[PDB]
């Protein structure tokens, strides 16, 4: 991979500060920060050389501040955070000033920041069973998984058939889509299919599971509403063979 | 910054498939870089380099003689392979600035059964879903613009156990209005269109 960062995603709200930190590959003469949103390319944000920073993007307000104090990992620190704050700020490293050395990057750490955090909502998620018409039309038989409403939209979708999460037969959604498209906080939605055989189906020994990872708020985040903190959490909906 | 790509490419499934980058004003010292991005996750690095080809277990790299255009070739091209594909050009000591890139989409080619079913819910249970499948890959699914109806867009999946690919779209809404039967009539779907009724 094999630089890391810390930590994978933060919901804030507007006025906090945020600290992330970026770990390089061991010896790493070099470290990037770049900030991405969505259906864009990465943008420079800051750059350092040993423990010296380099260049810092006339896109970095004051309130960012990248340290690497000895020239090792690195923090970036966004002060009284704004909404279009809200990226995906990723680190990469590199071995030394060399062509030969490639980047590597890190997973990066998806920032959001809000309004106010009674509009984040976890997934619901529903798992919807074959058609009789398309297991007698076709001998196979096509699972769906419907996310919904949730906010912001960091989810991660994924079949489990008999207790291993499956690829073959899988298919999602790219994107989420706005359930209300419409609106500033609008909640999203993502479908998702797995098919199997007619018979594979037809076996009510088989077990398939959606199961859906949500980035939410921390145990340690101001919350008031009734309803329950929508935390970092898997919401999951099963479904059994129809003997039929 | 150097570099200019098509915003996105369709290829076929699975010949190689050829990415092409202008960068007329590139030194010199200047390598060429392609790195690709799947989801919103850290862009992984496919391969560089100078002014020459190179070769590695992901891909291979052609670099004019010119300097002036460069080419990445994906060898067997297979639905894992779509994603964003950023050129990027870059000598030593700046920094290294990525534009847009491609957008590259294998495309499978199929022998198709088009149809739109219906899904219950497994609970529950109405709360239903339309799916819309087995369409070759000339089919375009549309996007509703009934704002309460929900249409995704289309879908390849891969039965790796039997070597079949499809294709697929799903709708769905809270109307009392909405079925199946008009879930896809919004797009335009092929004159032979499966829509069962028992």
């Amino acid at each position: 991979t094999g630089v890391s960062q810390n930590p994978r995603h933060k919901i804030t709200k507007r006025g906090q500060n945020v600290t992330f930190r970026c770990d390089p590959i061991s010896e790493h003469n070099r470290l990037y920060w770049y900030r991405q949103t969505l259906g864009q390319g990465p943008e420079f944000l800051t750059y350092f050389q040993n423990e010296a920073q380099l260049e810092k993007s006339r896109l970095l307000s004051d309130r960012f501040s990248a340290e690497r104090p000895k020239g090792s990992f690195s923090t970036l620190e966004i002060q009284r955070t704004e909404q279009g704050d809200s990226a995906m700020y990723l680190c990469a490293s590199r071995y030394r000033d060399d062509s030969y050395n490639e980047q590597f990057f890190g997973p990066g750490t998806r920032l959001t920041v809000l309004e106010d955090l009674k509009n984040v909502f976890p997934p619901e998620v529903a798992v919807f069973e074959p058609s009789e018409a398309e297991i007698s039309h076709t001998q196979k038989a096509t699972l769906v998984c419907l996310a919904t409403g949730f906010y912001p939209d960091h989810v991660e979708l994924s079949w489990w058939v008999n207790g291993k999460e499956v690829h073959s037969g899988v298919c999602t959604d790219p994107q989420p889509l706005k359930e209300q498209p419409a609106l500033n906080d609008s909640r999203y939605a993502l479908s998702s299919r797995l098919r199997v055989s007619a018979t594979f189906w037809q076996n009510p020994r088989n077990h398939f599971r959606c199961q859906v990872q949500f980035y939410g708020l921390s145990e340690n985040d101001e919350w008031t509403q009734d309803r329950a903190k929508p935390v970092t959490q898997i919401v999951s909906a099963e479904a059994w063979g129809r003997a039929d | 910054a150097k570099t200019t790509q098509p915003t996105s490419m369709d290829c076929a499934e699975g010949r190689a498939a050829n990415l092409p980058c202008n960068h007329s004003t590139i030194s010199g010292n200047e390598y060429v870089y392609w790195y690709r991005q799947i989801h919103s996750q850290g862009p992984q690095y496919i391969i560089h380099g100078l002014k020459n080809n190179e070769t590695n277990e992901m891909a291979s790299l052609i670099i004019t003689e010119d300097r002036k255009s460069s080419t990445l070739i994906l060898p067997h091209a297979t639905l894992r392979d779509t994603a964003v594909y950023y050129c990027i050009v870059w000598g030593g000591y700046q920094k290294v600035t990525f534009g847009t890139g491609t957008k590259l989409q294998v495309i499978p080619i199929q022998n198709p059964d088009p149809a739109v079913y219906q899904l219950r819910d497994s609970k529950s249970s109405d709360k239903s879903v339309c799916l819309f499948t087995d369409f070759d890959s000339q089919t375009n699914v549309s996007q509703s613009k009934d704002s309460d109806v929900y249409i995704t867009d289309k879908c390849v999946l891969d039965m790796r156990s039997m070597d079949f690919k499809s294709n697929s779209a799903v709708a769905w809404s809270n109307k009392s209005d909405f079925a199946c039967a008009n879930a896809f009539n919004n797009s335009i779907i092929p004159e032979d269109t499966f829509f069962p009724s028992p």
